[PDB]
RNA sequence: GCGAUGGCCUCCGUUGCCCUCGGCCGAUCGAAAGGGAGUCGGGUUCAGAUCCCCGAAUCCGGAGUGGCGGAGAUGGGCGCCGCGAGGCGUCCAGUGCGGUAACGCGACCGAUCCCGGAGAAGCCGGCGGGAGCCCCGGGGAGAGUUCUCUUUUCUUUGUGAAGGGCAGGGCGCCCUGGAAUGGGUUCGCCCCGAGAGAGGGGCCCGUGCCUUGGAAAGCGUCGCGGUUCCGGCGGCGUCCGGUGAGCUCUCGCUGGCCCUUGAAAAUCCGGGGGAGAGGGUGUAAAUCUCGCGCCGGGCCGUACCCAUAUCCGCAGCAGGUCUCCAAGGUGAACAGCCUCUGGCAUGUUGGAACAAUGUAGGUAAGGGAAGUCGGCAAGCCGGAUCCGUAACUUCGGGAUAAGGAUUGGCUCUAAGGGCUGGGUCGGUCGCGGCCGGCGCCUAGCAGCCGACUUAGAACUGGUGCGGACCAGGGGAAUCCGACUGU
RNA sequence: AUGCCUGGGCAGGGCGAAGCCAGAGGAAACUCUGGUGGAGGUCCGUAGCGGUCCUGACGUGCAAAUCGGUCGUCCGACCUG
């Protein structure tokens, strides 16, 4: 919106940082049942209804 | 009667609002828009600024009078009666 | 023909968003945001429609930056009342004081007679 | 006022492409004064030849780019608008240069 | 900026403690001396050329009088 | 006024107490389009730059010791010395000055208190000033055409904020003077013995022109240094004029409308007063600070899309979503059509044929609503100029009623305007200036410029001419609802 | 849906009301003619707003109400953030 508040900007920054995929070496752990992030959000859909 | 026969100022309303209503309005419409003679300067500058308030262009005097006329007959009568009562009381 | 855009984020054409055209040394027409037109102070009499002379018509917060001589005129009630009403006040005050003196003298004479 | 305009062609003729006499004849034929092409509008404009430099001297007001237009027309007629171009070397001067 | 009509006033302006680089611009009969100060850039326009040449030697402290070209 | 510490306990600051003074009007929140001091130009990144670099400014706060100059400022009288300029002693005044006036000059003491102004104002019409853009006549620079012509057509042809000065507007500002034989004046209005015309002045905006900025930079060209990096180096130009109910923005007057009267507060300033301060004759208190000089301005957003793909509709959905900039031609026009700057690949695919049904356009001999519940649909008229226009009526309308003629091209004619110019002869001074009687164009003429129209005439095209586009079908009546509006 | 506050916007044309000017007639009252003026919950009409008709297109659509032509209004009981 280019006129965001500090709290909104910090929330958006955290949601942007959480969007990165899983490191490859994670799957090499012994008790690993994780294949993909399954929580990635694209800007087009699942509009993060703030 | 150069252009209009018996409408004049109410010719702007056209055929609308009824002939009798326009005829009744004509008197007030002329009276409120007519400039009177200010009895402070003697000039024809008394113009109706708003409802019941008239202003002199030259004197810059504002007078509280009638809604469509500068002086109403009721105002004249009450002023005369008040003056008579004042004179009777003071002697 | 060079079409130009607003240089700020206030896209709506409001009183605070008034602009004017200006040509730069780069040979391109741009927008300059002009200040509001200030008005000279009006006479304290309240009867004269005209505004006072000899004083700059600028914004009140620019009156702070303006010097003292620009904000008034060297006269009694200077920069606050017109000269016509000032002299009318002077002569009215003198005449009313003279009339009060005359009334006082007449009252004293009446008391002496009675 | 004296208006002197030069059309110096230093080396289109040194290579043997055009002829200064033919250029002068074309200019004398085609120079138009007050809507009159022939006779150079009387004794007003004069043309001098130096086997490389063509000098047009005029008394009445005279456009300098008119000479450029005439030179371009002459080069087009002689099929020379392919390796030649008219350059304003200096004020009141023109030069024919290659690409 | 402020234009100065007097060479003496220009010298007084250039003699300030806060004064700094004073550049000289030869503008083809419009030669100027521009002295930079804390608040204003004071300009002096000299029509004469010999007068400007003489004024070139009037800088007291060995300033940054380096010309513009 | 008292008490105390602190710092050259000189001088100042601080807090504690006492005396004294004091209206406000409700704490607080409430607008990234209301009010709100102050930044512009050039350059720059793969992506941010009124923010970064350079160059010019400006606002607010601080400034104790006050860092400087300048204003309060260096007057008069008396008695002496000295030819003289001048010097000494003593009495003093000195919070500025000028103009009849509007008012002006860089300052030019001032409190509690009080008054006022700005902030702070609706809609619409007309006119005038300025700017941006468009137009025309030319100079240049670069350029398309040149099978024929075209002094060719196309692009460019500049200066910031902040100061100084001058054009140009407005004044309900002042002075001399008193006018009917009424005058002045606008597109209209309007003004005048409560002071009009005519002269001399004063103030406000001056966003426009010149100047510092500023040509150093930018742009258009011609030519080089450099294998390469390279924000380089240089020659020139960036010029002279006229215009228009022309479009947009802004400013200023003038009006019309309201049983509509068209916002508050923060903040700033001016004025009435002298409560109080000053040094005493060379200095001082004060500078609503006059010109400079020093320091600081903290926190948050700053990318992009803003919409036939970045928002909401389950989506790259023919839907919806608040604004600014607005070229040329035709044209009444911001109508439709064509073109320039800019944008794009025809809108979730292409190829081959052109069967029937369709969707969207058209055309049809003769009849012209005979089809159908019903002229449903389509079609007809359509712009402008010139004639003409009934019944009825609330006298305003009906009305573009109805009904007629013209419309192209080319060549001419007539009409509707601005600026300048005669003070010519003699005398005199340096073609220019002054004086005297002359001509006084007082029926105006002579020269120079410029935007469009209106009417008429002839000729002519295969009767075609609002040739595309834009673009009313009318008349006679009945019922209902006054109407506009929802 | 409505009330309030604070902002924005609405080409080009027709009709030509009050008011004013000049001429003519009159003994007066005043009346006719030619102009100026631009008022109107005025008319044609663009943007905007709304949705009459074709009961057109589509009707497992572009769309859980859209598109084309034709439409009413467009200075005020107007539209809108
Ligand atoms: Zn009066
Ligand atoms: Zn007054």
């Amino acid at each position: 919106s280019s006129h965001k508040t500090f709290r909104i900007k910090r929330f958006l920054a955290k949601k942007q940082k959480q969007n990165r995929p899983i490191p490859q070496w994670i799957r090499m752990k012994t008790g690993n049942k994780i294949r993909y992030n399954s929580k990635r959000r694209h800007w087009r859909r699942t509009k993060l209804g703030l | 009667a150069k252009r209009t026969k018996k409408v004049g100022i109410v010719g702007k309303y056209g055929t609308r609002y009824g002939a009798s209503l326009r005829k009744m309005v004509k008197k007030i419409e002329i009276s409120q828009h007519a400039k009177y003679t200010c009895s402070f300067c003697g000039k024809t500058k008394m113009k109706r600024r708003a409802v019941g308030i008239w202003h002199c262009g030259s004197c810059m005097k504002t007078v509280a009078g009638g809604a469509w006329t500068y002086n109403t007959t009721s105002a004249v009568t009450v002023k005369s009666a008040i003056r008579r009562l004042k004179e009777l009381k003071d002697q | 023909v060079q079409r130009l855009t607003y240089r700020r984020r206030l896209s709506y054409n409001t009183a605070s968003n008034k602009t004017r055209l200006s040509r730069t040394p780069g040979n391109r027409i741009v927008y300059l945001y002009t200040k509001k037109v200030g008005k000279a102070p009006k006479s304290a009499c309240g009867v004269c429609p005209g505004r006072l002379r000899g004083v700059r018509a600028v914004r009140p917060k620019v009156l702070m930056r303006l010097s003292k001589t620009k904000k008034h005129v060297s006269r009694a009630y200077g920069g606050s009342m017109c000269a016509k009403c000032v002299r009318d006040r002077i002569k009215r005050a003198f005449l009313i004081e003279e009339q009060k003196i005359v009334v006082k003298v007449l009252k004293a004479q009446a008391q002496s007679q009675k | 006022q004296v208006l002197k305009f030069t059309l110096d062609c230093t080396h289109p003729v040194e290579d043997g492409i055009m002829d200064a006499a033919n250029f002068e004849q074309f200019l004398q034929e085609r120079i138009k004064v007050n809507g009159k092409a022939g006779n150079l509008g009387g004794g007003v404009v004069t043309i001098e030849r130096s086997k490389s430099k063509i000098t047009v001297t005029s008394e009445v007001p005279f456009s300098k780019r008119y000479l450029k237009y005439l030179t371009k027309k002459y080069l087009k007629k002689n099929n020379l608008r392919d390796w030649l171009r008219v350059v304003a070397n200096s004020k009141e001067s023109y030069e024919l240069r290659y690409f | 900026p402020r234009k100065i009509e007097e060479i003496k006033d220009f010298l007084l302006t250039a003699r300030r403690k806060d004064a700094k680089s004073v550049k000289i611009k030869k503008n083809k009969d419009n030669v100027k001396f521009k002295v930079r100060c804390s608040r204003y850039l004071y300009t002096l326009v000299i029509t004469d050329k010999e007068k400007a040449e003489k004024l070139k030697q009037s800088l007291p402290p060995g300033l940054a009088v380096k010309e513009l070209k």
